[PDB]
RNA sequence: AUUGGAUAUGCCAUAUAAAGCGCUUUCGAAGAGUCGAGUUGUUUGCAGCUCUAAAUGGGUGGUCAUCUAA
RNA sequence: UUGACCUCAAAUCAGGUAGGACUACGCGCUGAACAAUAAGCGCAGGAAAAGAAAAUAACCAUGAUUCCCUCAGUAACGGUGAAGCGGGAAAAGCUCAAAUUUGAAAUCUGGCAACAUUUCUUUUGUUGUCCGAGUUGUAAUUUCAA
């Protein structure tokens, strides 16, 4: 009863006693940190409900999550304080003063090595891929969103410079793209840019918990892979290239089968979704351009008779040109898979698209 | 209940709103007609009770029946005329084009069958839009854009924006950085 | 200022105004403790030229005593010893009933730092002034002696002094 | 029970909508803050160390004891007292010292709503001495409407025992 | 070796400050269940109980002198 | 409603402090017998207590307290038994309450961060910042001698 099965496992409640935290907070503080629930083998022993070891209970005993999490609550009571008193300036100077945290030691701990965070990165770079398109809402942060798309775009930038890119796949979900960094493979799964709705159905505060964790661990595996790599962490970004959609271009890389498509120069009009053609083409050394609709900054024009292939799914092409006969996202999408350059006239423009066959099934 | 005093300051606010529209119509019928963008982004602030008949019938001809409705038209004399006598309930500026790529794509909602419906597929917009040579939303968007024949046919398509939670009369550039603070 | 009116006030203590508020707060005292920490002094105007300050390190306290020595010197000694780390500045009647005689003691900690470094209360801080009510060094403590200067107010009568030359 | 009509008096106090237009007069000639007299008296300090006469401040009077002494000096237009001071004589004279001196003074709600408007958790009574040109209608009309809505009201009502 | 009060001297010094003396067509707050009265006990003082103040007032002395309690 | 204020509690929360012992001398309370008596109880310090006149005097006036000598075995009382003056030792005076800083709570504790300092790595402070205390009153100013 007080000892043995009894003693192994803690209840939720006992859990949150024993670390005098309330369940949002004991729900962030194991979301932040490593902890996961762990069934007993004899659950009616373990109860002498949810069941976690006491050797991670005692270890967040002296989390400094739980104390931080009071203070901001400490410090946003004093700010209603001051504004309903009247005092404006106390709450806009207290605002500036608020508390934060560090997600360092918790990194530290959770992956000791870059190795085993790179290998969980797969997570957190599919988090921030679909947080990168969504709305701004009130439950998601505007800053956060910004971060979350600075992170994947200094991601893509990173692997196209790498050419770390080895399998795209395009779903009905989205586009699955697996790359191998320092031996370890990690799968990303890009959302396509479409008018989406909110469900309104998940627990938006565990969402936004997991997707600043996730950031926290993409900032850190993207410092540590520029440092290696000799770019600038992070890298010059362009407010004017920002805010004309130029994407990849305004994130500068500045130093402080790779060469399937190398001698292509691949075009795209405003009917396909260029923003992972773009990566795709990056990351295998070759060069991609977009139409002026979807982008400012692009190297090349349309009128430009430079371009070998034209990326277009549209099936009409009024203004085709010599030299740039059309091609389709697909044959594109096999080819990076494969490795091996695939057959334009097969995908030529209002011809039947060929099936994708998945990399990632074997 | 209604404590007195709101009656009045509803009354003084009416009162204010007259002379307003007195001073724009006569003797003052010249607007700024501002230059160098030929679509404009419009976003109704506010709107207060018992409002006078003319801004609301103006706001009626602008889909602007509800507050925090944005709704893009073309630079205009008329529309400006219109922009004038609305302005302290509406708010002016000049899109960007990444910003109405980015409205078309989170908040992009068209009146398919009188209904207000997201533009999530293409083949809606395509079959909406078959004889304006229109059939995915980044042709929608460069049609708005570019501001050609058929983005009058467009805008009327296209559902008025709702950028929910700012400053009154034009706006500029501002007005695409709420945009971002919208969607 | 408001303590002359406080303090004139205070002569007529069975004029209406202080009879009714005598009968209503010794009620109230009666549903409290024997011996009971005071937020504020019931007599702003008497605890202030007695010494207190609204400042930290300075405690009222009131206790009720039954009627039938000196009262207030017992309210003094029992107040001591119940918060025994403070120093017992002084004492004050603050009401009354046909039972118990109600008093407030100023008390000041000897150990707050704003006791010990403001010097006209640095006194206080002396081994000397361990409980001054108990050896009857405070006002009514040295009224209840008879000390005072004056014919209204031992060992040097009862002995023979023996000089060298004699 | 039966009360005092010197005690009687303050559970009369003034209505909700002369309190409210009383504290906006009130709200506009708040003391300046530690804060920002902090801040007033740095930027002074600048322009003494390096290298370089104003008019006479503005503000609502608080304290008893200034309170008082400004009643008895008659500087004093406005009188607000707290209707719940702890030791209720702290402030049991104050109506008759007011009424004396011909100062208009109103009983109104919550210590605490008196002790916001100063920055303080608390005040016994607020004083309103004399207040800007521009302020002096304002002013005027609520010391009119105080002179209804409290003295003109009630009057024949302070001067019986309440309670019983 | 540890110290104290001075001396000499270098530096610093928030003095737009702070004091004593002098003069007045201006002012000058002073401690209450205490003093005191009756009465009951302890050893005049003190203590209880009942009552309970004043403002050139109050105390103690021989109209005057002296003092200024709580 | 949010939210302030007042409460009433809680915490193995932070920083503190009290107890017991000695008790020759010291200051209270209490108390019989053969007298503030022994005992009994309470509380200090290196001294304690007392102490800068609600004091004496009746003079040409004295001038906090304490101790010694004298007054004096006197007055007075009913054998008890002082005191004023006088002579010595030593000498030191002051602090509040009661006034509006009102042209500006000018005041203070604590946390934190630096910088010092030491009977001392053990001690004691300074500066800055934030929070709290405080207008139901913390500083400066005043204490009748003014």
């Amino acid at each position: 009863g007080k000892a043995g099965a009894a003693r192994i496992y803690i209840t939720r409640n006992q859990a949150l006693k024993k670390l005098q935290l309330t369940l949002a907070d004991f729900r962030r503080i194991c979301i932040l940190k490593g902890v996961y629930p762990r069934e007993p083998k004899n659950k009616k022993k373990a109860n002498k409900v949810t069941f976690y070891y006491t050797k991670d209970i005692q270890y967040l005993l002296h989390e400094p999550i739980v104390q931080k999490f009071r203070e901001y609550k400490v410090f946003a009571r004093k700010l209603s304080k001051a504004l309903g008193k009247g005092e404006l300036e106390t709450a806009k100077r207290l605002e500036a003063r608020k508390p934060t945290y560090s997600l360092d030691h918790i990194i530290k701990e959770r992956y000791p090595t870059f190795h085993d965070a790179l290998k969980d990165i797969d997570d957190a770079l599919s988090m921030l891929f679909l947080f990168s398109t969504m709305p701004v809402t009130d439950k998601i942060g505007a800053a956060t969103v910004a971060n979350c798309e600075r992170l994947c775009a200094e991601f893509q930038h990173y692997v196209i410079r790498s050419n770390s890119l080895r399998k795209a796949f395009l779903s009905i979900k989205g586009i699955y793209y697996q790359a191998e960094i320092f031996g370890e493979q990690i799968t990303w799964i890009v959302p396509y840019k479409f008018a989406q709705s909110v469900p309104t159905d998940v627990d938006f505060r565990i969402m936004h918990t997991f997707l600043e964790f996730y950031q926290a661990l993409m900032g850190f595996v993207n410092f540590k892979l520029y440092n290696t790599l000799g770019l600038r962490y992070p890298p010059k970004i362009d407010v004017a290239k920002s805010e004309s959609a130029a994407g990849l271009a305004a994130y500068e890389l500045e130093e402080s089968n790779t060469s399937l498509f190398s001698n292509f120069t691949f075009f795209l009009s405003r009917e396909v979704p260029r923003f992972s053609l773009e990566f795709v083409i990056r990351a295998f050394g070759g060069k991609v351009g977009w139409d002026p609709i979807l982008g400012s900054g692009s190297p090349f024009s349309e009128s430009d008779p430079v371009i070998t292939h034209h990326i277009c799914d549209r099936p009409h092409i009024s203004q085709k040109y010599e030299g740039r006969i059309y091609i389709q996202p697909q044959w594109v999408y096999d080819s990076i898979n494969k490795g091996i350059l695939e057959r334009t006239d097969l995908y030529a423009c209002g011809a039947t698209l060929p099936p994708h066959l998945s990399p990632f099934v074997k | 209940f209604k404590r007195a005093e709101t009656f009045i300051n509803n009354y003084r606010q009416r009162e204010r709103e007259r002379i307003r529209l007195n001073r724009s119509a006569k003797n003052k019928g010249d607007i700024f007609v501002p230059d160098e963008t030929k679509l404009l982004f419009v976003i109704r602030i506010a709107g207060v009770k018992n409002m006078p008949p003319k801004i609301r019938k103006v706001l009626r001809l602008l889909r602007l029946s509800r507050i925090n409705n944005a709704v893009f038209v073309r630079n205009n004399k008329a529309v400006a005329q219109m922009l004038r006598i609305v302005e302290p309930y509406v708010m002016y500026g000049i899109p960007n084009l990444h910003s109405v790529r980015e409205l078309i794509y989170k908040r992009g909602f068209g009146k398919i069958n009188g209904q207000r419906i997201a533009l999530s597929d293409n083949a809606l917009i395509e079959e909406a839009l078959g004889k304006y040579d229109v059939i995915s939303i980044e042709d929608i968007i460069h049609e708005i854009y570019n501001v050609g024949s058929h983005f009058k046919e467009v805008t009327k398509f296209l559902w008025p924006f709702t950028l929910t939670p700012r400053k009154a009369g034009y706006c500029g550039e501002e007005i695409n950085e709420l945009i971002k603070k919208q969607v | 200022g408001a303590y002359k009116y406080l303090e004139e006030l205070a002569k007529k203590k069975q004029s209406d105004v202080n009879l009714f508020l005598s009968r209503v707060r010794a009620w109230e005292y009666r549903q409290m403790n024997v011996i009971h920490r005071a937020s504020r002094p019931s007599r702003p105007d008497k605890a202030r030229r007695l010494g207190y300050k609204a400042k930290q390190g300075y405690v009222i306290y009131r206790i009720r005593v039954r009627r039938g020595r000196s009262a207030r010197c017992t309210a003094e000694e029992r107040v001591g010893r119940y918060c025994s780390n403070l120093r017992v500045l002084n004492s004050y009647w603050v009401n009354q009933d046909a039972t118990y005689k109600f008093f407030e003691v100023i008390l000041v900690d000897p150990s707050h730092k704003a006791i010990r470094r403001d010097p006209r209360i640095n006194w206080i801080v002396n081994p000397v002034h361990k409980h001054r009510e108990s050896r009857g060094l405070t006002s009514i403590g040295k009224k209840s002696r008879g000390i005072g200067k004056g014919h209204r107010f031992w060992l040097r009568h009862n002995t023979l002094s023996l000089r060298r030359y004699r | 029970l039966k009360v005092p009509p010197a005690i009687a008096q303050f559970q009369k106090t003034l209505d909700k909508n002369t309190a409210t237009q009383v504290f906006k007069l009130l709200n506009k000639y708040r003391p300046e803050t530690a804060a920002e007299k902090k801040q007033r008296l740095v930027a002074e300090a600048e322009a003494v160390a390096n290298g370089k006469v104003s008019k006479k401040p503005y503000n609502v009077k608080y304290g008893l004891n200034h309170v008082v002494a400004l009643i008895e000096a008659k500087k004093a237009k406005l009188v607000l007292i707290a209707s719940d001071v702890d030791p209720i004589e702290l402030v049991v004279f104050l109506p008759a010292l007011c009424k004396k001196m011909g100062v208009p003074y109103a009983i109104v709600k919550n210590k605490a709503r008196l002790g916001t408007v100063i920055h303080q958790k608390t005040a016994a009574v607020l004083a309103v001495t004399e207040v800007r040109e521009e302020d002096k209608n304002e002013l005027a009309s609520i010391v009119s409407a105080v002179d209804a809505n409290f003295s003109a009201k009630y009057d024949e009502s302070r001067r019986k025992w309440g309670g019983g």
